[PDB]
């Protein structure tokens, strides 16, 4: 929809979401970074 | 954004009486509206948040109700310390306050 | 005991810069977003700015867009509001306020706690 | 003082590519979405493209669909419009204009602040 | 999308008189319509946004009204600096602009 | 065998400080986030705190916000809960709980493994 | 945040029958809800996580189902050991527990 | 020529321990992370463990969490898997698999190169 | 975590004809899915990685496609050496394999 | 890793006009993209690094721009010694080069 | 004046080993990481290997992984490249390239300074 | 370097009652923090080192814990000889002491 | 590396007034930024280091603050000896200086 | 009383070499690293080189890479800067600066204590 | 320094069976760990040094392994003279021993 | 101490061709590695000392190199007299030799 | 051992200006390096010993400096009687000389 609002909504939640997963991700890249 | 108006400007109620405060928004704010109590020389205090939920430490004497564009705040049994000015905030769209309604001794 | 104290107030001339600070204690500062609220007598309460928990996003009121800068540092538990190009419309008492009493994902944007307020007057 | 300055204008031959850059200052750039406006004598104002606040969603007009590319760099506060395969119908004044004066969720798409514009001429 | 037209093409109004402009859209645009001020050599300036609300810094002399497919822009007392061509835009469905109506001295 | 053992319980006076420790064994400690859960008779179970795998983020309940501090040390495989300014409302049994039975990105926040619990009572 | 309520408070079923425990949320929690079994003197044990998935080691007797604001836990044929107090937790927004529903002899 | 040769298999009794080893050659060993993959007839392939390039992080499957320990030695190009407290459910073929064909930041977690496999049986 | 299913269990095709294998995930794995080929007595060999990218040394005969929860592996013209059991893995969330699909003579 | 493509393969311009070379990546490389110029019999020379920053000694004629997956190398008014092959490199993920673009006399 | 010159080039048979050496002067050699970049006609420019400033980390391309070996001696300001198990696909001009014009933490990996290049031919 | 603060300055405790002391660091200190006990007219004595390790000859009565920026010294059953001023030192970045907290008779 | 700019180029303040000097970095420098004061014919003097910490002997009149890419140096009640040119340096990535800002009599 | 005095200034022709020396007193010389800072009228302050406490590491600016050489003698409390291949752009005042006021592991790279400086002019 | 632990305290294996001993260190030891065999009335005998290297005269029956904090000693097929107490030493930081694990008949 | 290994055991090179020998170390020997040449019935002859320096009287044909754990010896154009067995020694830690690589006719 | 190299081989200058002579060694020489001046027809004369110490009778015009691997010889105002060839010696490891450099009239 071209008429959707492009500006950011300031009413978004500014607090940290405690329901984010506290477990460490096993899917992180295990290879050394050449960059 | 949303224009907030409060009516009447001032209310005269004796201690022990009930007081009715009205808040009206230009557009719909659903169920996101907070009420604030400010005493002279003091910072505003949060009494009711959401549309009816009460902040911690606030006595059940304070009761708010309403949704959409018509909101009301009622003090069931006004005490001596409840004489102050009350502000109305909507936080669904932006952050705007109301002009404020003063509670005065009758 | 969520305590918010303001500082950096005083008297400044129009067109100069003033910096306000806000010290917060009694809660995990880095987990919550903070606001600045302006009280101009004869107008009421006016919202100024909101900053995210980590400072990723900053939003400002239309009257202060492009002139005010809000910032935070989580290692000292303090909030900053940089006020540049002050105008005679900017005289008021500025309140440091925290967003929400607790975390409710669908309910945020109300000020659970307020500071005593610092008084800023611009004049000649 | 929302100041928008347009550059990258000039005269190019048909079938070539030109790049327009639009520098924005005086407001929080990353919190708003910008547009591109075309003004052709004898036709009036014509919309070109719109970009989101972070460039996630881009929408172009039919007359420039598939040929023009809009982009933005929030770290430099600049708005770009890459016009590839220009034609003789593309000669006009191009305007860089911000969407809306302030944030309103139900009101967006009107232009509050305009730039002085740059001229791009396509001819042999 | 929505074809936009303005009528009449030009108006001849002496300074101090009331000038009226008409804007018509092919399809309904509800309450999403803007007016712009085009001076020779100058970028358009936002006068009225949505249906009637006025941009900050725009004097009360500029008054907009209308809804649906009929919108009007009325100048209560045309001054010297307001002699220009006005553009009518919709942003309800797409982004289209009107042909433009120029105000000329009588 | 995910075995969780609380310790450091006892009886203290209001306004004093108490510390609970939790020794975890039987799994890779530094890969998972842990919680503290409080069981008050007549009220049920209520949540206290959570800590990330590496101790980056810490979240507390409203009732214990600013008074309780959670921490961890991945080297000795222990979870600590520092309780400053205890009050009468903080009398209950405290459980050391692990989040999730196994890693799932879209499913986290449930306690797959509980400790036997320790009793903390405050009075005069 | 989200207040969790259960009904009825106590259920009386003889061994071999079927017992159903209900959990209701004030607002939708989608499919994030855990059921815990606590026996006297013992720490709570996770029976079902998500909305239906069973924790490893839990017999197929326990069956969880439901989503949104209406949840239920079904024990098809209770043994003697299945008599305890069951807690309903939501972790979609915050971490709140239910008051607890007790299953006793009939 | 990435060649992986396992060893250390044999027969074990339940409740005992076996240590598998993996010799790697034909590539820069220290620049890649290595996996362990188990194949049980009637169940198929299932992942066991993974280790980082420098051995900083180690992740184990649910069924082997707390009993299996993965290690690596970058100075000898060897991958180890300590299997304590074995059960009859652990009787299968264990493959030494290298992660990724080449370094891609967004694409990792597939097994580019497998070893020939070793047999570990748990029975009395 | 995410369970992986393959259908049909066994595919019968004569050499020279096109054989298609299917893989399904309980939850979306976007485009992170690898295909492996295992012959009796041999370790699995990586054919496809990502969603369609083909490993080095693998002939252009093998063609994979799909995203989300529906994945297919297509052998354009199956040769004599292409008779084996093919496994489906997703590495978007954890590391889970499919049961495996066996391709046999007709 | 990321495959880089350059279009057109050759561009014909006479000295004095404006020449633009385009570089496109399969996956986003943010703002890490360097340009190189190689004359026949000579080693490549670094013109532009980052996305727009110019190497020391490079005349202001060479102007770089673009980010993400669409990059351009612009020559303001080409001289005679600027006839060479131009390579596009990304160093965000791995190190890959483009096929190269020829600029030749018209 | 930064000059990079290569040597060790020539013609070898497939399956044999060749050793290229690169001499560096005009800068602090031990403060920068060096690259080997390959140019095969008909294919374009190609990267081969990279070595850290002190030689702690070495990364090779997929096509050369396991066969080539890069090293350095900071006391002689020279860069080497051992090309074992050469094949006909390795016939190209090999350049000695230095990373970056100067030290920038967030901008590295581009070849600021190149050598003249040496020719390695694999054939019979 | 590191600014070390102790709170409260003085704690009132009786024999047999458990006394606690707090130490805070401006920046991270990890697990390098020592506690010293100084009696009037005497040199400080090392009680705890590291974060919790106890010096030889120190009774198990003294218990320290904490890491990062929060360190505590706890006396389980404070006797008569345990009345003195306790200092907090960090040796992670430099060598800085705390102001010292004195325990006194109640 | 990081390009440092200062604004305004010159400031005119009478003694006893408050003078504010601003500094901006092209990229984030976290909290690693120092301020130097140079009098004509003298070597620069370190006033504030890191972001706000004050060098020994520097009067409390000088107040530095800021983080990220926006830094300011505030002189609360500028005396006669505080007229000089002030330099802004970052040492987070490399070692670059600002152009310098001169404080002059009003 | 840390006093830093330099010498070796004067007028030299382009393409010739000049050596600056800096005497340090009032502090333990071998426990700190020293910098050279360049000031040119019309350009401002510029960094040149840095050396470690024991002279193990040396880092020079891009504009002086390969032409200037910094060295130190911890036995004579002197700092040296050899400036070969001088060019007209090198006319400036060179300051001997000490790094940091005191040892702070997370804060170093600022010049607390400066010297008076010497003037080096390159011209014919 | 490092506290060295061994588990279990006693192992019972019949001749011809495989006996495995474990050694754990409080902190990292890397590859500096030796195993000693002591028979009743005899001095300890060095079996393994480093992490796996075998002392001269020790049969290939004894196989040490492990690195960091996890170390294991494996006796592939224990004969009669291999019944003794095995001590674990680390010499990475100081010289500490383990309590000792005894191997006994079953 | 340090175990020296050489590969391949034998190399077949016709006269006029380039021959390369390899020597690999278990641990780093920096740049202390000497090469020797032994003809049947004769004592070994020192060709190379250090890592690349050539002994006096050794033709410039013999060119060695390498440091750390990878060392090579290259004979630029092998003559008839260069057919022998070549030994690799390290003297960084102890004095250990390699097994020896023989060069024979093709 | 250590090989000394001098650059440039010859320098052209007129009397009255400053002459710089450079000496570089392959390996570190600490601070043991001597300079000698030899005129045509007689033996070299010791000018400087150590790294900067001047021989008795040598005018202060001759200035030496440097340590480690870089050494320089500087003459403040070069005169006529001192046009000769200068040699660089190291006496830290063995006794080697430089090739010698010459000062000549311009």
């Amino acid at each position: 929809d071209p008429n959707a609002n492009p500006n950011v909504d300031p009413n978004a939640n500014p607090n940290v979401d405690p329901n984010a997963n506290p477990n460490v991700d096993p899917n992180a890249n295990p290879n050394a970074n050449p960059n | 954004q949303i224009v907030m108006t409060q009516s009447p400007a001032t209310v005269s109620v004796s201690p022990g009486e009930r007081a009715t405060l009205s808040c009206r928004a230009s557009r719909s704010v659903t169920s996101k509206l907070a009420w604030y109590q400010q005493k002279p020389g003091q910072a505003p205090r949060l009494l009711i948040y959401g549309a009816s939920t009460r902040a911690t430490g606030i006595p059940a004497r304070f009761s708010g109700s309403g949704s959409g564009t018509e909101f009301t705040l009622t003090i069931s049994s006004l005490q001596s310390e409840d004489f102050a000015v009350y502000f109305c905030q909507q936080y669904n769209n932006g952050f705007t306050f109301g002009p404020g309604t003063k509670v005065d001794f009758k | 005991q969520v305590q918010l104290v303001e500082s950096g107030g005083g008297v400044v001339q129009p067109g100069r810069s003033l910096r306000l600070s806000c010290a917060a204690s009694g809660f995990t500062f880095r987990n919550f977003g903070m606001h600045w609220v302006r009280q101009t007598p004869g107008k009421g309460l006016e919202w100024v700015a909101v900053i995210w928990h980590d400072g990723s996003n900053k939003f400002y009121a239309d009257s202060v867009e492009g002139r005010f800068t809000i910032s935070r540092d989580n290692s000292k538990n303090m909030i900053y509001l940089q006020m540049n190009s002050l105008r005679v419309e900017d005289t008021a008492i500025y309140y440091c306020a925290r967003d929400s009493l607790f975390y409710d994902h669908d309910n945020s944007g109300y000020y659970g706690y307020w500071g005593q307020g610092t008084l800023v007057t611009v004049s000649s």
